[PDB]
Formats: C-alpha cells, structure tokens, sequence
RNA sequence: GCUGACGACCAUAGCACGAUGGCACCACCUGAUCCCUUCCCGAACUCAGAAGUGAAACAUCGUCGCGCCAAUGGUAGUGUGGUUUCGACCAUGUGAGAGUAGGUCAUCGUCAGCU
RNA sequence: CGCUCAACGGAUAAAAGGUACUCUGGGGAUAACAGGCUGAUACCGCCCAAGAGUUCAUAUCGACGGCGGUGUUUGGCACCUCGAUGUCGGCUCAUCUCAUCCUAGGGCUGAAGCAGGUCCUAAGGGUAUGGCUGUUCGCCAUUUAAAGAGGUACGCGAGC
RNA sequence: CCUCCUAAAGAGUAACGGAGGAGUACGAAGGUGCGCUCAGAACGGUCGGAAAUCGUUCAUAGAGUAUAAAGGCAAAAGCG
RNA sequence: CGAAAGCUAUUUAGGUAGCGCCUCGGACGAAUACCAUUGGGGGUAGAGCACUGUUUCGGCACCGAUGCAAACUCCGAAUACCGAUGAGUAAUAUCCGGGAGACACACGGCGGGUGCUAACGUCCGUCGUGGAGAGGGAAACAACCCAGACCGCCAGCUAAGGCCCCAAAUUCCUAGUUAAGUGGGAAACGAGGUGGGAAGGCAUAGACAGCUAGGAGGUUGGCUUAGAAGCAGCCAUCCUUUAAAGAAAGCGUAAUAGCUCACUAGUCGAGUCGGCCUGCGCGGAAGAUGUAACGG
C-alpha cells in the first residue's frame, strides 16, 4: 500500500512493483463495508472549515492534524486487516512523523518517501 | 464533519388537524342537526334518521337516542337515530 | 349497614380522582376515622384508595 | 413411563398470579379435555413431568393421569415452555375414548 | 454482510426491545441450536462473523440454518455534528433479539462438533447464549 | 308438503360435491307482427305466446373436503399501590392474539298460489 | 374586479451593504478558553481464535467479531463565569499518577553465550545538549543507563 | 395549505423528526333518468408478437376514481 | 386567597395581545367531583402474516415449514374519553362583571421522537415534586422517599428511615448463607470456592484414583504430499489374536524413531464419576493534592 498524506487529504494506492493496482476510490468496491471514512478521505475537520471550537488563539493546529492522521491510519488499518500487506507512507517529513507516532501498527510500515511531489493532484 | 454524512433529506412539512372522529356516542339524546361523526368517506354509513352531507359528515335527522350498529351483508357500521 | 375506614397514609400526593375519593368518603387527614355506608359505591371508593385507607 | 400424578387446580389457584405463585410452589398448571366430559384443571409435579418429557414415546401414546383419585386417560396434546429457559411452564392433556 | 435488498422505507424509528421471544424460539430446520437468553441489537457484521465461524468449524458436512435477518436500518451521527438537523444517515443493519431466540441452528454432523461450532459462534455474538436440542413438544 | 314475492339476519347463512323436482310455480323455451330494444346483434331489454325440457339455472336434501365459527386452560399486555439489577417482579383488578378440543351444510317473519 | 401582500394575520405605495475607526443598552437567556455532565470517537486492557510464525493458534503477532476501563484525543450538551475565570509557546519553580524510559527482582522464550522479545512485580532515585521553525510537536546532529506516558485552569503572566 | 406517521385505540399534541403533494382542472369531468361492470390469467383465432382487436372460462376489485396520500366507494362514489 | 412559565398570533421569538390558569364582587344552586352498575366508538400495548413489503430453508412464481415492520393489519386489550342511572360524601360546576400576574420553567417517573435506548442533552405527551414548601430520611444533596409549618408546651403515638459507638432506639429472637471487609463501584469471559435442588452413570460379579504388566498383527489403511508411517490435510475407519488395545486422544520427528493415553488384567478396599438448575462468593479490576468506592 502507499499511503499519501497531505495536511488536507489522504490518498491511498495498492500496489505490485512499478504499476499501481487500484487507487481506491468510490469505485473500488473494496470500501464497502468500511466503517472507517473512505478514501480519498479530505480533511473536513472543524478547524479547516471554521465552525469548530478553539479558534487560532488555541494553537490545536497539531493536535488537530495528529487526529486527522489517526483517523486515516484508522481506515488504512481496516483496509489492511483484510488484504494484510505492507504499507509505504508517503508525504512531508512533518506529516510523516505525525502519522508515525499515531499508527495502530507501525511496525507494518517498510518505507517512508518525503520527496515525491504533487500528492493532492499527481497521478 | 468526518464523513460528510450530513446528508440533507428535508421534508418538515404537515397539515393542520381536522378534528375528525365520533362526536355523540350510543346512547346519547341528540337533537335534529347534530352532527355524528366526522369522517373521510363512509367508515360510518347513515341508518333511519340520520343524513349524510358532502363532506361524509353524518348528522341527526331527527330527534331521539343514537344508536350504533352492524348491518347488512358488507358488515357495514351503520349509525341511526331512534325515536327514544 | 355502615362501616368504619380510617386514613392512614397522606392523601396529599396521590392522584386527582384518589383524592377525590378520599374526599367522596369523607377522610380529611392522616388517623381520620369515619362511619359510611356499606354500598357497593362506597366500597368502590374504598378500593379506589385501599393502600391509603383501611376498613374496620 | 406412561403414568403421572397429579392434583386438583382449584379456580383460587387459576388466573395470571396463583399461576405464578402455583409455579413458584414447583407445580405445572394443566388442563384434561376432550374426550366426552368437561375439562379438568390438574397441576403437575415439575420434576416428574421433567423426567415424563424426557421419554420420546410420552409424546406419542396413552398416557394415565392419576388425579389423587380419579383416573383419566389422556394424551397430551400441548407443551409450553419457558421460551428462554425452557422448563415446562403448561401441560394440555386430551382424554382418549 | 446481510442486507434487505430493497426497503419500503429508508429510515426507522429506534423503537423498543421488549419481551421474551415466543416466537423463533423452537430449533425448527435444524438438529442443534443456539439460542439467546438476554435481548439486544444483532448486527449484520455479527451474524457474519459467526457465520464463518461455524461454517468453517463444520467443513461442509452439515448444514446451517442463520435465523436472524437484519432488516432493521441503525442511523448513525457522524463526528463533529451539532444536534439535530434531520436524522443521520444508515451506517448497518441489526436484528432485534428478545430472550430465547435461535440465532444459529446446526444438523447433520456430530453433537460435539456441533457443540464446538456453536460455542465458537457464541464468542463471537453480543449474548449470552445457550445450546438447545429439538424436541417435539 | 312445496313454490314464489318481500324482508329480518349477514358464512355455524358461504364454497364444493352428489341426489331429487315440473301436476301449480319458476326457469329455460317459440316467434319478432306490434310496443320497446342493439354505438352491430331479439345476447341483454321488450312484446306476443305455449310445441318442448328440467339439460342449464334455481329451489330442496345429504356431507366436514375447504371456508367460517369457537372454548377451557395457559401465556402476552395492562389500571392502581409497592419494589427493581430497568429485564422485570410482587399485591390487587383485568385479560388477549395465536393455537388446541369442539361446532356448523343456518334460523325466523308477512303475503299469495298448488297439494 | 385588481395582491408569489409566498416572511402567505398581509409594518410603507416606495429600500441594499460595510465597520479591524467604531459606539450604547443588555445576556453566561447565547458562542470562543478553562471547569462540569457524557463517552460516540480516541487511547489502554481483556475474550474468541482464522491464521502468520520451516513444523507449531497462543515465543512473538492476532483477521473476522465480542466485552470492559480510563478521561486521554476528536467531539456532543450549554450547567458556571459576559457589573471581565487573560490565549499559544518559552523561562522559572514545581507537584502527583503508573498504563515503567533507565536502574532493581522475576516467569516464559522461536532463552547456547552476548544481546534481546513478551509479560508480571516495582514510582526510590534518575530521566541530555544543540540546528530549524513563534511553536507545542516533528525532522535532524551528537550523546546517554535512560532521553518515559500522563494529570495538575491543555500546572505556573497580581512570578518573568 | 393538503395526506400519512411520530400521536401513547376520543380530540389535540413538538423537533432544522421520517415520507409525499398543492397554489389547479371541468359547461362537463355539474344535475337527473336510464343502463353497465374492472385488473389480470389461461385456451382458440389472419397479418398479430410478451402484450392490439375478437370469442370462451375463472375473476369482490388483485381495477378505476382529473390529481398526492389516507379514508372510502356495488344503491357503486367507478363506466356509458 | 393564590398562579403561570401553556395554546393561538405577532418584523414574533427575553416584547405584546386573545384564550387557559389567580383574585374580588354578583347571579345561580347541584346542573360538579368521586364510586357502583350500565350504553358507546376506537386500532394503541400485545399479537399476527389476511394485505403492502421484507426473511430463511425445503419441494416444485406456487406449495410447505419459519422470522420481521412507525408511515403493514385477518385481530386486539387495559386504561382513557363521551353518555345514562343511583347512593353517600364534599368549602362543586356554570355564567356576568372589576383587578391581575404569566406566556425562560426544572427534575424524577411513564410512553415515545431525536441522540449513541449518551448527556444534569433535546423535543412532545402524561403524572408527581420544585418553582411558590418549611419539617423528618437519603453523610452533605430545589426536583427522590415520608410528610404539607396559625402561635405556645421540658406531654403522648406514629411515617419514611432506623436501633454496636459518634447518635435517639435491639450488641433482640428464630432458621440459614457469606469468608470475599463480599457487604461498602464495574462486563464478556475464566475457575476443582461454598451451600442447596431435580435427576443420572458405575460399584464387594470390586467402582474412582494410584501403582505393576500389556497397549498387538494385516499396516507406512488409501489419497495427497518434498514427506504424510495412529497423530498437516482429505476419504474410510475394516479385519485378526484377544483379557484388552483407536486405521488413534496428546506430546514428539523433516518423515521415521520415541514417550504417553484410551482399553484390559493384576494390586487396593467402599463408595465414586460427570453434566444440569438455584443461592451466596472469587478473578477479570490501572490515575493523577490525602486514606478517599460503608459519613467515620
């Protein structure tokens, strides 16, 4: 799997080598019967839209962000417990680290990539 | 708003009572003109001395007791008024 | 035929019609003891209320 | 095996509440119709209609109810049980002629 | 993952669970049941998950019968929505279990690898169960 | 004893199957001049009639195959008062639905006609 | 007879915005902080055991599912405070918890040794300095026995 | 504004609760007198079929009711 | 004497107005309430598949079994509501008028919608309490329980709740249970705690345990597999010598080997074995200023 993150989105791509197998969309029918928000999962929080609580004074922008990324780790998790596989995160160096100290198993991840460019639109 | 779930389906509308029902009872002294029961179309069907208006409303044609019943080959209620 | 129905519970909290029956055999407070006929009406207001009053 | 005992229901023992407190006193209301006659209000002993019902052919032939007295041959025609418990909670008995 | 295929209606009241079950408490297809002696929601992602259980326990020598559907939508809110503006949108579906249910009948295998089955199942299920026998009265 | 008309009632009255009925009555039935009918048609309606038949229908009788009716007991629910582990439980009053045993091939009234 | 006077008991025949340049009267009737209630979510634990682990469910890991605990994330509510309970981060100075990071004692091990892994006991002490960025964090450099997870108005502005 | 539910078997009864309609139409689609009965299914029949029109047999409405739903509708309120 | 925090409307929503509810005056006089008996209509609780849907299995859309539903009903209460008749009890009902206040309500029940059958959440219905209510109990505690304070008393009886000491009243009586300070937080689940119950299996033809001896031959059953030998998996599970012994219930091996077990005989001598049901216990059970989850 390749996990990408942004500070906006998360995109999740399974993967064989150099091709990619399926990007997980609506279309995949493999997100079914995900209880979990399914990819691509925005980041729709309080904080991103302006109804929330806390406003810019409070400086939850990190704590706001390491449950963003909980909560995409929570969907890459239940995507994982059937098709069990490696994972690859993929996004900034901060992101990476958030996500690192917040993933269910983090000893599933094999590799994680900071310099690959145009994750919110790139193929 | 994780999820987006928020889905719209917005239908908060309804009409104003009409207050319908029986009005007098078995047993009851009514008078000419009384009304019986309000009702959207012949849940109850009018017997001897009693009339049926337009809108299904049944009423007293006469004086007397009300009286209801079960009549007729369709197992029909049946209201009526007798002379008592 | 009387009998005597005494009050022993408070009529104060109870249901309107319970304290309408307390009022209908005539029982004003706790310990109250009063003489009434022995009807099946009066009776009926006694079993209304029967875990407040009891008969001699 | 085919044989049971029982003991006359009164009509202060029936209804909902001396049903409950018949059951609480380890006892199994049932009834005797059919047959020619009126029915019967028995009660059974819960142990021994436990121990009748495990016997497969108690379902199925002619069973002698013996009412402290009186004899009644009978087969019984309904079983109610508790629904999650499952102990037996009313016998129906049919006279044979 | 149960399912009606199509609904009159998309969404329900809560409504009440109340009362033993009377009914669907006989083990009617089957030789071997497990039924529930407490009441509550059986989800669709329960009865699957113990239906895989059994069926993987008995091997396809015998033959199971799911006594539960679920057919009752459950609603959900999701995270970081006020109070009110219409009710939520369907998440899953549950069965409505009433004490002395079957939920799971067993036959034509052996009464202890029916037994194993079962118990198997019943850790998977939020009930307390036990395994029941057919009678005929 | 039976037929017809009009009712009460509205399946315990119904359905189905079989049997009986033509002296009265009823029904088919004959003809279409006439009255009257048909978006065509004497099918229905209508008229004028008795050569024929109870075939159909109808009426009557029988039965339990279906339907319908339906206990007793139990269970569920429940008003009031109390308790509760919130499921329920106790006291008291009330009490189903389903199912079972069982029942049913209706019962009456006015008038006329043949016997 | 003439009203989508449709905000449909219809304010005028006739009507939009900005205010961080602001102002008054009020409200904790009502938001943002912090407390409270809750615990969906989150975190932590437990149950089952399909499996992975050469073999082998249970050394280690635990799919599908189930059950708790905490208050600890993201939330929900609007009970307190609007005749004022100063925000984030740093500095200084702390204090408690144990779900233990090191040190101490143990069982098991897929424990030869050395090193570990997991769990049990254990809160006595100890638990870095820098580069970047306002950061908390995070990345990184170099260390250390170790560089703990938290609560304390996300401790501490009538202390800076 | 109308219909159903929530609504706790008289009426009424809230929510930014769950679902749907209306802001018309008709001089006949009104009145009356007279007359009629639908949807379907099967069998037979030129083009002709899954389904056109014709014939037959079952068919208490599984139809219709200008229009949403509910209630009603054989004395039909349905159709001439 | 004594509310209301409701309905309707409102550029209305914390304002106002009509009605409801309070008071005062007058009229009227049982027209009122309670209960008994009694006349009604209903589609709720429950229930059920006859319709609308939905569900499973079998036979062959239909048949038969089998589930479920706010917007499904072949059915269908209790209550409640509308009437009648009749007692007794009672500071009634109704109408006309003067004066209002109130239209932020809250909790505990019950029936629901909403929410997560979360919230000291929200929205209705319905009861009680508070509001506007003191007293006693619940450690403390508007809304819970008992009970409605005119004033005075160094009199008595009781309610809820209590009676070893703080602290008034039993170190009261009878029968039993608990050993966990359970009582005096917490689940799935686990366990050979302990008490009771309804039944079973075996046993002086010697039961259960222990100990001694055996536990075998076809045969490595066939298939599969790199292997596949009782013990990865799949299909059988047959026969023989027997006192007994499984085509094996475990460990072990790469597969073998090996060690057991079931089972039988011997020894021993008297009760024993395993499920079910009920009561009370046990583990599961980690947090932050100080014991700190009986007020002590």
């Amino acid at each position: 799997y390749t996990v990408v993150l942004t500070r906006d989105k998360a995109r999740l791509i399974e993967a064989a080598n150099d091709r990619v197998v399926a990007e997980f969309d609506t279309d995949n029918a493999k997100q079914n019967n995900m209880e979990g928000i399914p990819f691509p999962i925005d980041n729709n929080g309080l904080y991103t839209t302006g109804d929330g609580g806390s406003d810019r004074s409070a400086n939850n922008e990190n704590s706001y962000l390491k449950e963003f990324f909980n909560q995409v780790d929570k969907s890459v998790q239940e995507l994982w417990g059937e098709h069990k596989m490696p994972l690859v995160i993929v996004g900034d160096v901060r992101n990476i680290s958030y996500y690192k100290e917040v993933c269910d198993r983090p000893e599933n991840i094999i590799a994680t990539v900071s310099n690959l460019t145009e994750l919110e639109d790139g193929n | 708003a994780h999820k987006k779930a928020a889905g719209s389906s917005r239908n908060g509308r309804d009409s104003n009572p009409k207050m319908l029902g029986v009005k007098i009872f078995g047993g009851q002294a009514i008078v000419a003109g009384n009304i019986i029961v309000r009702q959207r179309g012949t849940e109850f069907h009018a017997g001897a001395g009693v009339g049926m208006g337009r809108d299904h409303t049944l009423f007293a044609l006469n004086d007397g007791v009300v009286k209801f019943a079960t009549k007729g080959k369709f197992n029909r209620r049946y209201v009526m008024v007798e002379e008592a | 035929k009387t009998m005597k129905v005494t009050q022993l519970k408070s009529g104060a909290h109870r249901l309107k019609s319970h304290k309408a029956s307390l009022k209908g055999l005539g029982l004003r407070r706790i310990n109250h003891s009063v003489v009434v006929e022995d009807t099946p009406s009066t009776r009926g207001m006694v079993n209304r209320v029967n875990y407040l009053v009891k008969v001699e | 095996h085919f044989a049971l005992n029982a003991v006359d229901r009164s009509a202060e023992l029936q209804g909902k509440g001396a049903s409950r407190r018949l059951r609480k006193q380890n006892l199994v209301p049932a009834i005797i119709y059919g047959g020619n006659e009126e029915p019967a209000s028995i009660s059974i002993k819960i142990n021994e209609l436990v121990k009748a019902l495990e016997f497969e052919a108690f379902f199925s032939h002619i069973l002698t109810i013996t009412v402290d007295g009186v004899e009644e041959q009978a087969v019984i025609k309904a079983l109610q049980r508790h629904p999650a418990k499952g102990f037996p909670m009313h016998a129906d008995f049919q006279r044979i002629v | 993952m149960l399912q009606p295929k199509r609904t009159k209606f998309r969404k329900m009241h809560k409504g009440r669970n109340t009362g033993l079950a009377h009914r669907g408490s006989t083990v009617a297809f089957g030789q071997f049941g497990l039924k529930s002696l407490t009441r509550g929601r059986m989800t669709a992602r329960q009865i699957e998950a113990a239906r895989r259980t059994i069926t993987r326990k008995i091997k396809r020598g015998g033959k199971i019968w799911i006594r539960v559907f679920p057919d009752k939508p459950i609603s959900n809110k999701p995270l970081e929505v006020r109070m009110g503006k219409g009710k939520g949108p369907v998440e899953y579906w549950v069965c409505e279990i009433k004490p002395g249910k079957m939920l799971y009948e067993l036959e034509g295998i052996s009464e202890e690898l029916a037994r194993e089955a079962l118990t198997l199942a019943a850790a998977k299920l939020p009930f307390k169960t036990t395994i029941v026998k057919r009678t005929i009265m």
